[PDB]
RNA sequence: GGAUGUGUCGUCGCAUAGACAGCCAGGAGGUUGGCUUAGAAGCAGCCACCCUUCAAAGAGUGCGUAAUAGCUCACUGGUC
């Protein structure tokens, strides 16, 4: 990734295609603007466990995860990006997409495979080391079995913000 | 009457005298003979004896028939090997039974110019495969 | 469809869709391009058509409610007298406002069982999936 | 609501390992798969898509038959 502008004035961009920006290091924070092309590519590429690289248009490459994004909710594109320059060892608490593994037994009988939970709000594993994603195995689920977030696995070192019962994928009944 | 050849695929039920659903009119409009396969096929079924052999038959002209009786797909003495008469409804989410894999050596030696494989293992497992669509689980796989 | 007790009349005026224009509980979701009003039968209609299409069953999120009571007087009287009674209920579906999301089916489910939802609709409509992430 | 109208930007895929299309040949054996049915055997409706080999070939997609059979494609190879 890369920028070149940061005013308060947005005519050297939008529709020459960039996107309005922020991105803080917490005793750092700067404003700026991001060409928009780049940016869709790569945060559907690494989304919101991404992390990436900010060389601005000066020379000072930044470790940068991405954090908020605010779009044009009728044109249906992005309009602005809210950072977080990452750290060292402590992170914050990831935002992760739960999946789903296998060819499961709970849609063979007339189920349905149903994440009552699309993503997870868990905890710290350090910035430069984390989940993208999750893998649930559906597989011992029949008909009427859910997934609560203790039964949600780990990689190691890291916390779950979620509370422990409450459902994530979750087979539902026919019809 | 005439002289236009035909190559005709059928079934037909073994020991019995077929009605009017079944032929009739249904290979007998080229141009054959009824009355020796009314007498030469219902003898052959004192061979193999209850079950639905397949049948082709291939029709020249004039009065002119010359047939070939196959090997009988077993889903009769299968779905006997479990306890339904007349099979599963849905293969997975109602089944039938569970075959050893000694019975499956009587689909692949009765049927030695029929399952086109070479080995042993392919022959069962091919009507083992079928073994699945009637609605019934292998007592077999690795190890065992 | 219609609800249970509340206030019992209205009015209206327009401008921008608040929430929610994000893709929650299913993978597909079709969303609104016109400030229509939107009605109990309207969408029941959309209900019953997806749910031809999807079979047994799929699974199907109407993200919007009639709340609205819309009157009209007494067919053949001069105004006044009154405010017309309640003719029938309204949601008031402003534009990027994402009306249904399914899933539990695939894709061609989805742009089909959307295809003829939407032409059962005062408005022109978008399909698509997910990645509207502020909060899931 | 529909349109290979015609310009502009962008996504996606495919092939110097032979492409989209033109013509050439298979488009297979279990298996009328089971359910269902007066019969449905690829094809009126209900749960499932497993194998034999292969240069390749999937209980397959349409026209069809009351049901057959029969005609084309999904892939495969020669050509260009």
């Amino acid at each position: 990734m890369e920028l070149t502008a940061k005013p308060r004035t947005p005519k050297q961009k939008l529709d020459e295609s960039m996107i309005a920006a922020v991105a803080y290091n917490k005793e750092n924070n700067v404003s700026f603007a991001l060409d928009r092309k780049a940016f869709d590519r790569a945060f559907r590429q690494q989304s919101t466990t991404g992390l990436f690289d900010i060389t601005v248009e000066g020379g000072e490459t930044f470790p940068a995860l991405v954090k908020a994004v605010q779009m044009d909710k009728r044109k249906r594109a992005p309009i602005h990006v809210d950072f977080y320059m990452v750290t060292y060892g402590e992170p914050v608490e990831v935002s992760v997409p739960v999946h789903t593994t296998g060819r499961s037994q709970g849609e063979v009988q007339g189920g349905l495979v149903d994440i009552v939970v699309h993503n997870l709000q868990i905890v710290a594993p350090g910035p430069r080391r984390i989940p993208q994603e999750l893998v649930v195995d559906v597989t011992k689920m029949n008909i009427g079995d859910h997934i609560t977030a203790g039964d949600i696995k780990l990689p190691e070192g890291c916390t779950l913000a979620a509370d422990p019962e409450l459902t994530v994928v979750s087979v539902l009944p026919p019809r | 009457m005439r002289r236009v050849a035909g190559i005709v695929k059928l079934q037909l039920p073994a020991g019995k005298a077929t009605p009017a659903p079944p032929v009739g009119p249904a290979l007998g409009q080229y141009g054959a003979n009824i009355m020796e396969f009314t007498k030469a096929f219902n003898a052959q079924t004192a061979d193999k004896g209850d079950a639905i052999i397949p049948v082709e038959i291939t029709i020249y002209a004039d009065r002119s028939f010359t047939f070939i009786t196959k090997t009988p797909p077993m889903s009769y003495l299968i779905r006997k090997a479990a306890g339904i008469g007349k099979g599963s409804s849905t293969p997975n989410k109602a089944k039938v039974g569970k075959l050893n894999w000694d019975q499956v050596l009587e689909i692949a030696k009765t049927k030695m110019p029929d399952l086109n494989a070479g080995s042993v293992e392919a022959a069962a497992n091919t009507v083992a495969g079928t073994a699945r669509s009637m609605g019934v689980t292998v007592e077999g796989g690795p190890n065992a | 469809k219609r609800t249970k007790f509340r206030k019992q009349f209205r009015g209206r005026m327009t401008g921008d869709a608040k929430g929610g224009d994000y893709v929650a509980f299913g993978d597909y979701g079709l969303i609104a391009m016109e400030p229509a009003w939107i009605k109990s039968n309207q969408i029941e209609a959309c209900r019953i058509v997806m749910s031809r299409h999807f079979r047994r069953g799929g699974k199907i999120y109407i993200r919007i409610f009639p709340d609205k009571p819309v009157t009209k007087k007494p067919a053949e009287t001069r105004m006044g007298k009154g405010k017309g009674a309640v003719e029938y209920w309204v949601s008031v579906v402003k534009p990027g406002r994402v009306m249904f999301e399914v899933a539990g089916v695939t894709e061609e489910q989805a742009k089909e069982a959307f295809r003829l939802a939407g032409h059962k609709l005062p408005i022109q409509t978008k399909m698509v999936k997910r990645e509207v992430y502020d909060e899931a």
